[PDB]
């Protein structure tokens, strides 16, 4: 499996556990699924669109675990 | 490339 089709399968699933208010599932998928979305632009290699396309989402993911994570704590 | 967006809940 593709480290994008990761980075977007792990993200999917965190979106679906964040409606089942699983905020902590949720979290940990989110975390991951930016791990494998940098690690596609960095090891893998995509048009420039592309590349702002994961910035642009990946910061997305992260600013939502880290308030997930925020008042959660 | 297709991305899905995250779900906007009514979370704290």
């Amino acid at each position: 499996t593709s480290t994008l089709q990761k980075a977007i399968d792990l993200v999917t699933k965190a979106t679906e556990e964040d409606k089942a208010k699983n905020y902590e599932e949720a979290l940990r998928l989110y975390q991951h699924a930016v791990e494998y979305f940098l690690h596609a632009i960095k090891y893998e290699a995509h048009s420039d669109k592309a590349k702002e396309s994961i910035r642009a989402k990946c910061v997305q993911y992260l600013d939502r675990a880290e308030k997930l994570k925020d008042y959660l704590r | 490339i297709e991305l899905p967006e995250v779900p906007s809940e009514p979370l704290p």
